């Protein structure tokens, strides 16, 4: 009965390594999305500004 | 920089390229665009002709 168990977890195991090597680049790629939200988020004050007061 | 038109609100700019910043005493008055609303060029004073028909 033993034949059957590592021709699962093997797959198993193999399977989560190739998902584990590709989180790590995904979460990479997060950070240089984040960064482009960064300079979405700068770039709303350059040129202008028209001061008030908080009311 | 700081700005305060005469005909309303204030504003916040900055200079083209050459605008030689340390003439921008506090209290001078200078140029704007009219759409970018950028510093273009400092001015000499005022002279408010009521004072010139006297």
């Amino acid at each position: 009965d033993l034949y059957s168990r590592y021709k699962k977890l093997q797959q198993e195991l193999e399977f989560l390594e190739v998902q584990e090597e590709y989180i790590k680049d995904e979460q990479k790629n997060l950070k240089k999305e984040f960064l482009h939200a960064q300079e979405e988020v700068k770039r709303i004050q350059s040129i202008p500004l028209v001061i008030g007061q908080f009311l | 920089f700081i700005v305060k038109a005469t005909n309303g609100p204030r504003y916040v700019v900055g200079c083209r390229r050459q605008l030689d910043k340390s003439k921008l005493k506090p209290g001078t008055r200078v140029a704007l665009d009219m759409t970018t609303l950028t510093i273009m060029r400092y001015l000499p004073r005022e002279v408010d002709p009521l004072v010139y028909n006297m």
